RNA sequence: UCGGAGUACAAAAAACCCUCCGAGUGAUUUUAAUCUAGACAAACCAGUCAAAAUAACCAUAACAUCACUUAUUGAUCCAAAAU
RNA sequence: GCCUAACGAGCCUGGUGAUAGCUGGUUGUCCGAGAAAGAAUUUUAGUUCAACCUUAAAAAUACCCCAAAAACCCUAAAUUCCA
RNA sequence: GAUAGAAAUUUUUAUCCUGACGCUAUAGAGAUAGUACCGUAAGGGAAAGAUGAAAGAAUAAAAUAAAAGUAAAAAAAAGCAAAGAUUACCCCUUCUACCUUUUGCAUAAUGGUUUAACCAGAAAAAAUCUAACAAAGAGAACUUUAGCUAGAUACCCCGAAACCAG
């Protein structure tokens, strides 16, 4: 509902792509366990496709950390200062990878 | 098997009393007209706060069906079968212990790499080492159990499974006969032609 | 809806305890014992359930012909009436008929 | 086995969390506030299927207001400015009247000399006299 | 009763003015029909709709090419009431297999072969 | 062979966190929960379907029902009380020899025929043993001594014309019972009962030459043995020159239930042993 | 029809259906026709006939039947010289 | 409760406390059988026809006939019958 | 009339969770298809069938349907059956 | 008719292994209690507790300040109170509250002041799916002309005047 929500302009930070385009995203950390049964499509996306995407996108910082969660979890920070939190808690790897991908654009 | 092995043994002690059970909600509270408020009976009804239950858990609940034969035997074989296949069965032989330590028992399933729990299987229990009934009745992950007490649920919990060689002839044997039996004409608890 | 403001304490259950070690363990007692007892025999509990199943009414009907006569007069009576009950609800209620 | 809901808070929280900016008991009570949030939902379907034809009429309008400014009725307008094959939709035509000036009063020029020309075309009624902007241009 | 509608053999019976008013041959008829839903079959009888449905005219404003034959002719002379028809012009003749992915049905009735040449 | 088998090495470790069943094994249930299953949860509007006091199957509301309106007529009279005979086929029998469940050299009774489970007998559903069907009669080729209740002339001839004995004797339900599970009987703890004769309606079919009744004259038997060879066009083999000839001609005492035991004896499995009555008055009631 | 005893638990037969009507293992049933022995005087010799002829039940009938007759009836049954022994199969049945 | 006519104009069906006829049986001898394809009609129960083949009469017909011929009739159970 | 504030027959307990074709209520999301009535019935406030319809499975023909064809005093819109 | 329903005849091996895929103060016994209270009497019959090792630590300390109801902070044309929005709370435009019952309900037909906690689909004869074995199936009694066994799919709550017994 546009009259119970907030509401804002189409704007852009620095004026972006006008001049040169600068990736908005500036990391990316990804928490995941080693144990959990709902960590194995963020393990599977370690082992497999983070390498690649951050050999694409050198302007990101990929963070990684195991450490004993049930729900696994990956948070974009951005140049604004936005932080966004997202959850890949039983997600395959292309779903993963999609997200990741929306997160980096 | 494992669902049944879980489920045929369980009687449920849920009881609740129903609007017939209650105490009192002997007499109508009030009468039918010009009170102004809703109808009602008994004061003991599900919709009243101290009524009974409309349906509820109705006495003790016997939870039991056998599975057939066949199917119990598979189920077994299949289970000993993927602990074969999975690197997880090993066969030891006369199940012999050089001393009474359960620490000496952990400690060479952690050189051979077992895993976590080990389920060491022997043919009787009254002809079992004491030096192994000692080690065992100390641990809680290394679980000693006679050939008569081998089950796809003790099997699927326990990581490793540990088989003496009289104790696989035994399964072997008892395992292969139900696939070229008859029907049980009798139980096969009386005596048989073959069959003890 | 008012929830608690306070975390519980967490239980701390062994899933390697006797009982969860032991569950089960003579369930092939047949199979694996040249045949002397059924599974049934292991089914601790109400005299009237050791190895049978049955619906509500199936169970008071049962409970009722072995353990009636033994029962207190109050239960003997609220079983009666719930006999009478679920009779009445399974032969003359209902939608499939 | 006696269950329970225990996330009744979130449950509520989820509907009430719609209906904080209403006015009455609607924006405090869960029983007047689910009504209150699923018309709320329903008008802002059906508002959404509206603003289209909303706008659109607000675009005619002010096309309209543009057009009489320069001596012009809207439906000579438009169906000239069809016939000089200038496929402006509504919107682009109001923000050209609203932020070129220029623009929209050539626009209005060339329909009207279309009109105009069709005019003569009617009353000629010859088939070799044809107009300038009258040409029809084929696809290429 | 309302039941269906015989039509008489004389409203298909073509004054020789018909032909230059419709733009028609008088001695060669053309051999496709080219069918659009201008109608909706609601408020329309349950035969109607079936013939409707059976002559692949579900979508409206969506045209489709028949024979010029007598057994679609009647149902067409049935629902002639909901459907404007219109004869297939082959100016540049039949599309061969080379031509099936650049073919265009232009509005006027006619199919083009060549359609956006580069 | 078991690829399976193979597969399973890279596949981690099968326990109880991972178990799922077979896909469309377990139709999910359904409650009368949320818009679709709610709202009169699929009982309908008003009327005696919603409230639960729809009447019984026959009725049909008031009109004289289905049921209750064709008159009666007897079809089920008396059918607990009809004598019932489970059919066995030669070919049946054949398959029976031929596989090795039973053996032509021994002779062939009810029992062995339990025992091989060709035949299934339930003597509380009035069944009165096994008769003999002619179904594969044209491909019946071994030499059996077989004992039946009932016995049909082609079955007959088909057996006679391969060089067996066919003879149909009677059982009463508890002979019955007795002879199908002996050993439930030896463990009951009773010592064997006579066999009571045939009733009156049964007496003529066991006392006649051509269905080889127990009962018959046995100087009858050659006659109509060499009437079935007339009529089917058979050689009738000497029967007396075969080497089982004792094991073809070995009968049952019309008292008597197995094959070498006596009415009266008490069959001790645990120790091995059979316990004899002496008694004279015993003696002569088990062999009236 | 009592889908559950009062003694045994057990789901009930009702004695009519048994005592007017015949069942084949087929699944089929048989009945006879009303009216065949009411006023015999009055009625022409093709309708006695009828009336006397056997005639089946079609599927409703048949299902309730089925529904309000225990399993037992159900059975395989194999009577000495029973007449309808021959019709209790079903032979080149093309569904 | 059953039949006929119009409503219901031309395959079938089709209602009203719609408009009219009736029926709840008589007379006579050709005393009119058994069995079985295939069909009409119908929610069910019921009602209808009926080719071929057999028993007795011409050695060529048997549908009993007439009264607007269509209606002239009643299901289980149970009682009396005695096949 | 009165029989402890309600008496065409007191109040309490038990049968009793009396029985209601009668009224009210029947609690998560999404998706697919989807029904307005012919016959009986102490029956028209309901049930039981048929015709529709839903989930599965077998098949092969299914709607539109030119001729030709469907009654006798007169009879329209038009119906049935089929390429 | 609804329904009721045997028996003759068969099977049943000693003891421990007993606790809880039962509830946590509107649940579980009515119970902190058959006590207060209501009744002449028989009889009916409840709600009520929460700090801490220590309150012989009350100039006493710490976690929520989250339901409905109020105050902080009464209101400014116009309208089922909302949505489209907008620089902007209204002002502009558009939609006849929700269930139930009905051919049809905004109807001036029924129900609800509000919040919290309780309150309403239950059965496996025939059938579908899955699996074991299969002319045989089932751990005893039966069913079998591809069948037998096992499992999963199914059928509510409240309400009378009344009748009988003590
Ligand atoms: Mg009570
Ligand atoms: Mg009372
Ligand atoms: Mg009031
Ligand atoms: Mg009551
Ligand atoms: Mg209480
Ligand atoms: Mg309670
Ligand atoms: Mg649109
Ligand atoms: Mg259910
Ligand atoms: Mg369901
Ligand atoms: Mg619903
Ligand atoms: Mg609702
Ligand atoms: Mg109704
Ligand atoms: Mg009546
Ligand atoms: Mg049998
Ligand atoms: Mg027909
Ligand atoms: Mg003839
Ligand atoms: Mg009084
Ligand atoms: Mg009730
Ligand atoms: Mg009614
Ligand atoms: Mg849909
Ligand atoms: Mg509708
Ligand atoms: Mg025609
Ligand atoms: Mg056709
Ligand atoms: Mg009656
Ligand atoms: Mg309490
Ligand atoms: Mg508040
Ligand atoms: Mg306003
Ligand atoms: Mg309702
Ligand atoms: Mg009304
Ligand atoms: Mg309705
Ligand atoms: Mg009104
Ligand atoms: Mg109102
Ligand atoms: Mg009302
Ligand atoms: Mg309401
Ligand atoms: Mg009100
Ligand atoms: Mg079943
Ligand atoms: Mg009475």
């Amino acid at each position: 509902t546009a009259r119970g929500t907030a509401s804002r302009f189409l704007t852009s930070v620095l004026h972006n792509g006008l001049g040169r385009y600068v990736q908005q995203l500036q990391r990316l950390s990804f928490s995941l366990s080693r144990d959990a049964p709902s960590s194995r499509g963020a393990r599977e996306f370690v082992e497999r496709e983070v390498t690649d995407f951050a050999r694409r996108n050198p302007g990101v910082v990929i963070y990684v950390n195991p450490r004993p969660c049930c729900v696994p979890r990956v948070v974009a920070e951005y140049l604004n200062g936005a932080v966004r939190e997202e959850s890949i808690h039983c997600k395959s790897v292309e779903e993963i990878a999609a997200l990741v991908q929306k997160l980096a654009d | 098997v494992a669902i049944w092995q879980k489920n045929f043994k369980r009687i449920s002690y849920a009881k609740t009393k129903t609007r017939a059970e209650v105490r009192g909600g002997g007499r109508k509270p009030w009468v039918q007209k010009g009170s102004g408020r809703a109808r009602h009976g008994s004061i003991r009804s599900p919709i009243w706060r101290g009524g009974g239950v409309a349906h509820g858990p109705r006495g003790p609940t016997s939870y039991y069906y056998m599975l057939p034969m066949k199917v119990r035997v598979q189920g077994l074989k299949v289970a000993l079968t993927v602990k074969l296949a999975q690197d997880d069965l090993h066969i030891v032989d006369s199940l012999e212990l050089p001393t009474a330590d359960p620490q000496y028992l952990i400690e060479l399933a952690r050189y051979r790499r077992w895993g976590d729990s080990v389920l060491l299987v022997d043919l009787e229990h009254e002809d079992m080492p004491q030096n192994v009934v000692a080690a065992t009745s100390g641990l809680k992950t290394f679980n000693l159990v006679p050939a008569v007490g081998l089950n796809v649920h003790s099997m699927l919990k326990h990581q490793t499974l540990v088989l003496t060689l009289p104790t696989v002839a035994f399964l072997e044997e008892k395992l292969l006969w139900h696939n070229s039996r008859y029907t049980p004409l009798y139980p096969f608890r009386l005596p048989y032609c073959d069959f003890p | 809806f008012h929830v608690r403001v306070t975390l519980p304490p967490r239980k701390v259950v062994d899933r390697w305890n006797e009982k969860r070690a032991m569950f089960g363990v003579y369930d092939n007692i047949g199979i694996l014992g040249n045949f002397e007892k059924h599974p049934k025999e292991l089914i601790k509990g109400p005299i009237w359930l050791r190895g049978w199943k049955g619906n509500e009414l199936q169970r008071c009907i049962r409970k009722k012909r072995m353990v009636g006569n033994r029962m207190f007069i109050d239960d003997l009576h609220n079983l009666n009436k719930r006999i009478s009950y679920l009779y009445k609800h399974f032969n003359r209620h209902g939608k499939y008929r | 086995l006696r269950s329970r809901v225990t996330d009744r808070y979130w449950r509520v929280q989820e509907v009430l969390k719609h209906a904080r900016h209403f006015r009455g008991r609607k924006n405090r009570c869960y029983r007047l506030a689910v009504r209150a949030v699923t018309r709320a939902f329903v008008k802002c379907t059906r508002a959404r299927r509206l603003k289209k034809r909303s706008l659109r009429t607000l675009w005619i309008n002010r096309i309209t207001a543009a057009s009489q400014e320069h001596g012009l009725k809207y439906p000579a307008f438009i169906i000239n400015l069809i016939k000089c094959q200038v496929e402006l939709n509504r919107k682009v035509l109001a923000d050209l009247a609203i932020y070129e000036p220029k623009t929209f009063k050539s626009l209005a020029a060339l329909a009207k000399r279309r009109r105009e020309e069709g005019f003569a075309a009617a009353l000629g009624d010859g088939k070799e006299p044809d107009g300038i902007f009258s040409r029809v241009v084929q696809h290429r | 009763k309302f039941t269906r509608s015989r039509i008489p053999d004389k409203v298909f019976q073509p004054s020789p003015e018909d032909h230059e008013k419709y733009g028609g041959d008088p001695q060669y008829p053309h051999k496709l029909h080219i069918v659009t839903r201008i109608k909706s079959t609601k408020r329309r009888p349950y035969w109607e709709k079936d013939i409707i449905k059976m002559l692949g005219l579900e979508k409206a404003h969506t045209p489709q090419v028949h024979k010029n034959i007598p057994s679609v002719n009647a149902k067409l002379k049935v629902v002639k009431h909901l459907i404007r028809i219109k004869p297939l012009k082959l100016p540049q003749g039949l599309p061969t297999e080379e031509d099936m992915a650049n073919t265009c049905l232009k509005s006027n009735g006619e199919l083009v072969v060549r359609w956006l040449l580069n | 062979g078991p690829r399976a088998l193979d597969l399973l090495r890279a596949l981690p470790r099968v326990s109880l966190a991972n178990l799922k069943p077979n896909p469309g094994s377990r139709k999910p249930e359904r409650r009368p929960r949320g818009r679709r299953r709610g709202r009169k949860c699929g009982r309908g509007h008003k009327g005696e379907r919603q409230r639960g006091t729809r009447p019984r199957l026959g009725f049909e509301g008031g009109q004289t029902p289905f049921y209750l309106r064709i008159p009666k007529y007897g079809f089920n009279e008396g059918h607990s009380f009809r004598h019932q005979y489970q059919p066995l086929s030669l070919n049946r029998l054949q398959y029976l020899i031929d596989l090795g469940r039973v053996d032509p050299t021994q002779p062939i009774d009810l029992t062995q025929l339990v025992n091989g489970r060709g035949v299934t007998i339930q003597p509380s559903k009035r069944d009165y043993g096994v008769q003999l069907v002619e179904e594969g009669a044209d491909t019946f080729k071994a030499k059996v001594n077989i004992e039946v209740q009932m016995a049909s002339e082609l079955a007959i001839a088909a057996i006679e014309k391969n060089g067996g004995v066919v003879t149909t004797a009677f059982y009463d339900p508890r002979s019955l019972e007795i002879l199908c599970k002996p050993v439930p009987f030896f463990l009951r703890g009773q010592p064997i009962p006579k066999r009571m004769l045939p009733p009156e309606a049964l007496v003529p079919y066991y006392t006649d030459a051509k269905n080889r009744g127990y009962l018959a004259d046995p100087a009858r038997f050659p006659e109509a043995r060499l009437e079935l060879a007339r009529k089917y066009g058979y050689v009738l083999p000497d029967i007396t020159k075969d080497e089982l000839f004792k094991m073809l001609s070995t009968r049952k005492d019309p008292r008597q239930i197995f094959f070498g035991l006596a009415p009266g004896w008490v069959v001790n499995m645990a120790d091995k042993k059979i316990l004899k009555p002496t008694d004279e008055n015993l003696l002569k009631y088990y062999s009236s | 029809v009592t889908y559950f005893s009062s003694r045994k638990g057990k789901r009930k037969t009702v004695k009519a259906v048994i005592y007017r009507f015949l069942r084949l293992h087929s699944g089929l049933w048989l009945r006879r026709k009303a009216g065949y022995k009411k006023k015999l005087w009055k009625k022409t010799a093709a309708r006695k006939r009828r009336l006397r002829e056997f005639v089946f039940c079609n599927k409703t009938q048949s299902k309730l039947l089925d529904k309000m007759t225990t399993s037992f009836w159900k059975r395989r049954n194999w009577y000495a010289d029973d007449p309808y022994q021959k019709y209790q199969d079903r032979t080149n049945l093309k569904v």
